[PDB]
RNA sequence: GGUGGGGUAACGGCCCACCAAGCCGAAGAUCGGUACGGGCCGUGAGAGCGGGAGCCCGGAGAUGGACACUGAGACACGGGUCC
RNA sequence: GAGUGGUGGCCACUAUUAUUGGGCCUAAAGCGGCCGUAGCCGGGCCCGUAAGUCCCUGGCGAAAUCCCACGGCUCAACCGUGGG
């Protein structure tokens, strides 16, 4: 059965950008997926996106720009303290400031650079580079 | 002889193998079965830390107290009953909680004769 | 200690508040029972020999002590195992010098020079208070000594107050209450040797100790345990502190 | 557990017979006149330690890290290995020759005290050289920059006389 | 086969159990924990042993090699067992005589066993009557007690 | 009356000398919260608490449970299935060292 | 996929997203509730009533009107029947499965060697037990209620 | 596990008299194997894997097995009794 | 190089124990097939709680051992004063 809407969205994006698709439809939408899309758009990894209403959970329409090397979800959602980001970076990213880790904190969903600036930890949920 | 250290059984039922000898500070002593007699008899025990206990072995008098707060020193006749053991009453053994009969009525013992050396009882109504 | 009390002490296991070289020799002096506890006192021999340096060996240190040259709270002490602790006074009248024993900013004991006028008083924290036969009140102090007061005065004294005592006569000459605005000096913990004024007091259920908040000179606030806060004045210290 | 055991202060090669490494080390050994390989290896380890400390501190942040960073820079430029305006990055460009140039033997040779490296070694070992008023007999001692110019013949030595035959031959070059 | 399992956040117990279960398939781990070598080693875990020579023998090489290798039967003093030990060197068997005492040690083959073209022999002689055999073979020393 | 926990006492009184609310028993030390899983013996209950343990090598959690035997006074009289609060005391039997001081949510 | 056969049929209804009832629909809520009560008293099942309402009276699902009494929720057929006391005592799908199972148990008395029809009985009873567990958890059935075929 | 006692420096099935049927267990009880525990030590980029004689802190023993006197403290390595 | 070889043990080599991070058509390896109890994994939105989780701060986790600077033995090994 369906177990994890966020992993489906990210694997779908990384599958579609490898064959040069220009837009995608994320079929089960949710607030968390919307937050991840906002963070991705702020850093220039995607174009514009919008919410479409059916009588069901709703759909997201996303524009791609050919600027993603890889994107994926992190399972399980490991807790991380405010001064331990380097080792997760070495585990998931290719160079010392290449790409972002996406962190859920009690002040919202944000990239690990903003969280490190504010001095707080949280839960790792995704990586994009 | 009388070791009050620990049980050799776990609460699950398994056995315990003893891992040391019995220490001296864990031993008990023979119970004093305080009886009714014509004349009173007590002895002194030197205890841990060099303290003392007065042990009463034969009792002939008792102190009885009424609800008003006055007390009288009278003599003991017999033990009517003793809920601690089934055959204490026949042998005339006195412990705390026993019912004794005196020349002014029945009384219930409130002290521990083997630890204090006196028999104190409160009068029954 | 398989069968009885210990009588020895290795250097490596010595208390962490002494100034001592831990690898130079094997043994250290095991202190005698006395006024303070092991964590807040040091034997007199180390004060004579290692700190001030009036002796080179222990043998000639014992010759100085047996002649009656050192006073602790104004009383001659000859035992080289005798413990000297927080807020005590050390006097050498032959050279005319006085010291007060105090914890350091890292928690070790040091001797702080003072004047002769101030050397006659000793502050004592009230650690407990009880009723004694004849319906008198007995006050038990932070260094283990006791004092008696009548039933009329029972409302002037509570635990955590500080009594300024004149030594060696042991006569009371001041009482310093514990309350907001009092001036305190910290004797243990992470904030040891800091000083300031009391701002707040907080309490907890089921026997957990209570905590106080302190403001220092520069305007910073820090917390500590209530029993680690030693009262030393009303709004300024009554004794000389570093 | 176990009590402390004292460990070696140098590291050995991972493979004993590698042609290129043998060639490079032979060049160094002949130029600086060292007694055995372990001496060379000792100095190599020192260098690596410095590098390992610089790599760790570039990636750290906090209050203790800054203290240790300035301590590393100060120690490096007290030994004469860095110019007084160097930054942490310049630690990663040090080479083995920089350390071997600080040995007392090399410095005695360069100042003109001796004609050769081997003569300098003997001059040191027999006790004819003084550093800041004190005689040192270890040829591998690393010289601080602050004391480099107080290096002379010992005031009791035969060589502390401008007419000694062997001193004159040394001056001749 | 699907994804490796279990991956859940609260599934530590099963994961530890799985690793413990399949570690017993490792022959190196099983022999150390059950102490299988200790139970069958005639040297009882020692690196060398002392024994008495019973007789001299010769062993044929494995094909396709040709030749005879000189060996002795040794009875161990510590437990009374009998083993076979090889005598290394050219003409070394001349310095061994019946009823001599010897010190033997392992021969150094794969997995602490035999080596080369002589399977079945696991040890070699090191000393004879408290004199090194290598010395006797080279010279530089003469066997005592005639 | 208050015994230091700052919670509401039971409604009715009792005659047990081992009751902290109405007798001579004193409480001091830990205070735990749990769920009753057995009440067969006279005046005795079994209380279970669940927590998580971190496995460092596998960076995951596992669930563990702790079971404690507690003295059950007649004024409170807890049953199987409800949430209770327990406090530490002196030894009372071979396996009993806690006493029930409140029922937070009846089953 | 299917619970037991693992096939992947996709046929079903494709409902457009709408909030308000259509303009051309003229019935009010009173008329619809009257119709639902009348059809129920004719004896139809809940799923059948909606089919008749759609086919003959032109009413796409009653889940287009807000509940007049409780504004928080929309209207459904079982809710309408509850408002009048005609709602089933046992949930309908459980009842249908039980009815199917009883008929099959008397077939297997006269045909003991029909082993392929017996696996169908086992699958039906597995579905029944899943359903009774769900309904016990939610409180739609008593705690003592049990499925015993001999009943 | 409960009620009533004894005993102890002290709480306690520690031990008795009476009343019940409880207590532990596939989340591994019970039984068998091996072992004194820790601060630490060896190795490895790390995650890990292996060891725990020597220095410090705790435990236990004095040929094997039982038991007492004196004392603040012992059932006592250079004190006592039996096998 | 005042050392240098032999035998036995543990780690590395080894991603040949694999959380990071392995395999199962033909090479070792998918139960002959299916139903289901504990366990693990579980769809969208709104409100509450604050157990997990994150941040700040009090009381602890002896000394020795580990890392850094400075100081004393000729430098070092070792030892002392401070910071971790
Ligand atoms: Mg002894
Ligand atoms: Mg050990
Ligand atoms: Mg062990
Ligand atoms: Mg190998
Ligand atoms: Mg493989
Ligand atoms: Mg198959
Ligand atoms: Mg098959
Ligand atoms: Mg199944
Ligand atoms: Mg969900
Ligand atoms: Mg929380
Ligand atoms: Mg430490
Ligand atoms: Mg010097
Ligand atoms: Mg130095
Ligand atoms: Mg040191
Ligand atoms: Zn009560």
């Amino acid at each position: 059965t369906l177990l994890d809407p966020l992993a489906n969205a990210l694997s779908h994006i990384t599958n579609s950008e490898r064959v040069g698709k220009r837009e995608v439809y994320i079929k089960p939408a949710s607030k968390l997926i919307g937050e991840v899309l906002r963070v991705m758009q702020k850093y220039g990894y995607i174009g514009e996106f919008e919410f479409i209403d059916d009588g069901r959970a709703g759909v997201y329409r996303v524009q791609l720009l050919g600027k993603i090397n890889k994107a994926g979800a992190i399972k399980p959602r490991f807790p991380v303290k405010a001064r331990d980001y380097e080792r997760w970076e070495k585990r998931f990213l290719p160079a010392f400031e290449f790409g972002i880790l996406i962190v859920s904190t009690s002040q919202g969903v944000m990239s690990h650079k903003e969280a490190r600036e504010k001095g707080i930890g949280g839960r790792l949920i995704a990586y994009v580079y | 002889a009388i070791w009050q250290g620990r049980s050799l059984r776990k609460p699950s039922g398994g056995r315990i193998v003893l891992a040391r000898k019995k220490r001296k500070r864990e031993l008990g002593r023979e119970p004093s079965n305080t009886r009714v007699a014509e004349q009173d008899k007590r002895k002194i025990i030197r205890t841990y830390g060099g303290n003392k206990k007065v042990r009463l072995t034969a009792a002939a008098y008792a102190n009885v107290f009424d609800k008003s707060g006055k007390g009288r020193k009278v003599r003991i006749i017999r033990v009517i009953e003793n809920p601690a053991n089934r055959q204490f009453a026949r042998r005339n053994i006195i412990t705390k909680g026993a019912i004794i009969e005196t020349e002014i009525g029945k009384a219930k013992v409130t002290s521990r004769p083997g630890q204090d050396g006196v028999v104190n009882a409160i009068l029954l109504e | 200690a398989r069968k009885g009390p210990k009588r020895h002490l290795k250097r490596l296991a010595a208390p962490t508040s002494w100034y001592i070289e831990r690898k130079a020799y094997k043994w250290a002096v095991r202190p005698r029972p006395g006024p303070h506890n092991m964590r807040t006192s040091i034997p007199l021999l180390y004060i004579v020999r290692d700190y001030l340096g009036y002796a080179k060996t222990a043998r000639e240190a014992r010759k100085i002590l047996n002649e009656g040259k050192f006073l602790v709270d104004g009383r001659v002490r000859k035992d080289y195992k005798f413990p000297v602790g927080i807020m005590d006074v050390v006097s050498i009248p032959e050279t005319g010098e006085h010291y007060r024993v105090l914890p350091n900013r890292i928690g070790k004991l040091i001797l702080h020079p003072i004047s002769e006028e101030e050397a006659n008083i000793k502050p004592l924290r009230i650690r407990n208070k009880r009723m004694v036969k004849g319906a008198k009140i007995q006050l038990n102090f932070h260094d283990g000594t006791n004092h008696l007061i009548p039933l009329s005065e029972k409302d002037n004294y509570f635990t955590s107050y500080t009594v300024l005592m004149k030594v060696p006569e042991r006569e009371i000459l001041e009482v310093l209450p514990f309350e907001k605005g009092a001036y305190v000096f910290v004797t243990q913990g992470k904030n040891v040797a800091r000083k300031g004024r009391i701002v707040e007091i907080k309490k907890f259920p089921m026997g957990w100790p209570d905590v106080v908040t302190i403001e220092d000179e520069e305007g910073e606030l820090f917390d500590t345990l209530k029993e680690y806060a030693f009262v030393v004045g009303r709004d300024k210290p009554r004794i000389s502190l570093p | 557990g176990d009590p402390k055991r004292q460990r070696k202060k140098y590291e050995t090669p991972p493979h004993p017979w590698i042609k290129e490494r043998l060639d490079r080390e032979r060049v160094l050994m002949d130029k600086y006149e060292l007694k055995n390989k372990k001496e060379l290896w000792k100095h190599e380890t020192q260098l690596k330690n410095f590098r390992r400390r610089a790599r760790r501190l570039l990636a750290a942040r906090g209050k203790q890290a800054e203290i240790e960073r300035e301590q590393l820079l100060a120690r490096l430029k007290r030994l004469g290995l860095l110019p007084e305006d160097a930054v942490l990055d310049d630690v990663l460009s040090l080479t083995i020759e920089d350390i071997l140039e600080r040995r007392l033997q090399t410095i005695v040779y360069k100042k003109g005290l001796a004609r050769t490296m081997r003569q300098a070694r003997q001059l040191i070992v027999h006790g004819h050289i003084e550093v800041n008023g004190q005689i040192i007999r270890s040829p591998s001692y690393l010289v601080l920059k602050e004391e480099e110019d107080t290096i002379t013949y010992a005031r009791t030595s035969p060589f502390a006389n401008p007419q000694h035959p062997e001193r004159m031959m040394i001056e001749k070059a | 086969p699907g994804k490796k399992a279990p991956n859940g956040e609260f599934a530590g117990r099963k994961l530890k159990l799985k690793r413990k279960k399949f570690r017993w398939s490792d022959i190196r781990y099983k022999r150390r924990v059950l102490r299988l070598k200790e139970k069958s080693d005639p040297l009882e875990g020692a690196p060398q042993a002392r024994g008495i020579v019973l007789e001299k023998i010769a062993v044929e090489a494995k094909q396709p090699n040709s030749g005879m290798r000189k060996a002795v039967r040794v009875q161990l003093i510590k437990n009374g067992k009998v083993v076979t030990a090889f005598c290394p060197g050219d003409g070394a068997i001349k310095f061994i005589d019946e009823h001599d005492e010897v010190i033997i040690e392992g021969i150094g083959g794969p997995k602490g066993g035999s080596m080369g073209d002589i399977p079945g022999i696991r040890y070699k002689v090191v000393k004879v009557n408290r004199v090194s055999l290598k010395e006797l073979v080279k010279g530089r020393k003469e066997k005592p007690r005639r | 009356r208050d015994i230091g926990l700052r919670i509401q006492p039971p409604a009715e009184k009792c005659d047990d000398p081992k009751c902290p609310w109405h007798g001579h028993l004193k409480i001091h030390g830990r205070v735990f919260e749990g769920i009753v899983v057995s009440d067969k013996p006279r005046k005795t209950v079994t209380v279970e608490r669940q927590y998580y343990h971190y496995l460092k090598k596998y960076e995951r959690y596992e669930l563990r449970r702790s079971r404690i035997h507690a003295h059950n006074p007649p004024c409170i009289n807890a049953k199987v299935g409800d949430r209770v609060l327990i406090a530490e005391t002196r030894p009372l039997s071979k396996t009993k060292h806690f006493v029930v001081v409140a029922v937070l949510e009846r089953a | 996929a299917r619970m037991h056969a693992r096939k992947r049929g996709k046929s079903g209804s494709k409902r457009p997203p709408r909030t308000a009832p259509p303009i051309w629909l003229e019935y009010t809520v009173e008329d619809i509730e009257n119709l639902v009560v009348k059809l129920r008293k004719e004896g139809y099942s809940t799923a059948m009533i909606g089919t008749i309402l759609r086919d003959q009276y032109g009413i796409p699902t009653v889940k287009l009107f807000r509940d007049p009494d409780n504004p928080n929720r929309k209207l459904t057929i079982t809710r309408i029947l509850e408002k009048h006391g005609l709602a089933p005592e046992i949930p309908e799908d459980l009842m249908f499965l039980i009815k199917r199972a009883v008929n099959l148990r008397k077939h297997l008395e006269q045909h003991p060697k029909d082993l392929h029809s017996m696996r169908g009985l086992q699958l039906i009873e597995s579905k029944i037990r899943r359903l009774v567990k769900y309904y016990k958890r939610k409180g739609k059935l008593p705690k003592d209620w049990r499925y015993d075929p001999e009943q």
